[PDB]
């Protein structure tokens, strides 16, 4: 039942080629935040140019290509404002983004935890996109772009209503801590960590 | 402000 010992490559900056379907081959950078407990071939991770957190099973999915394990190494950047930060988390906010013309665009979002290993960057979702983003918050909020306002089901399965009538079945793969009614789900078929309040 | 990706 033996498999080749490996590295935890949780911290560690990463590229690889992405074959899309019946399409080319894409490229890819990033930094592999977290390795899914109820589920460790699945990895969060954070690309370069990307908003959304993504869930890969890096070292088992076939469209994986050539994937670099990089020796750079994460920074261990200090935090500047520790108190703003840790008292921004589980916040609602209004998060104020720029459209195509550049007109004013705000979001109502939860800022749910400080990001692992770039722990200069925030997980936040959004009221009208719930999946996991990350940004570095400091800055919109330094900026006047963010405003802020005033047991565990992981392992368990819950299934979605497909807007295209349909339906697809997820698993529960972590519980936000400071709000711990909500919950990261991952669905088959999809690379995106949805954010649901289970509750 | 963050210019939002329209794709994702």
């Amino acid at each position: 039942p033996v498999s080749q010992p490996r590295r935890n490559i949780v911290g560690c900056r990463i590229q690889h080629g992405w074959k899309e379907g019946n399409g080319p081959v894409t490229q890819w950078k990033g930094t592999v935040l977290d390795q899914v407990p109820v589920n460790p071939s699945l990895y969060l991770i954070k690309y370069d140019g990307f908003d959304c957190v993504y869930g890969l099973e890096l070292n088992k999915d076939e469209r994986v290509s050539a994937l670099e394990v990089l020796p750079d190494r994460v920074a261990t950047s200090r935090i500047s404002d520790a108190h703003l930060a840790d008292t921004m988390i589980g916040k609602a906010v209004e998060h104020m983004f720029e459209t195509e013309d550049g007109s004013k665009d705000e979001w109502r979002g939860m800022v749910l935890a400080r990001a692992p290993v770039m722990n200069t960057w925030f997980y936040i979702t959004y009221e009208k996109d719930p999946v996991l983003y990350m940004y570095q918050l400091l800055d919109d909020y330094k900026e006047g772009d963010l405003r802020i306002m005033p047991d565990s089901l992981v392992g368990k399965q819950v299934e979605y209503a497909k807007e295209d009538g349909s339906k697809r079945t997820g698993m529960v793969i972590h519980q936000v801590e400071a709000k711990p009614s909500v919950y990261f789900i991952k669905f088959d078929d999809d690379f995106h960590i949805y954010v649901y309040d289970l509750v | 402000a963050r210019t939002k990706q329209t794709a994702r």
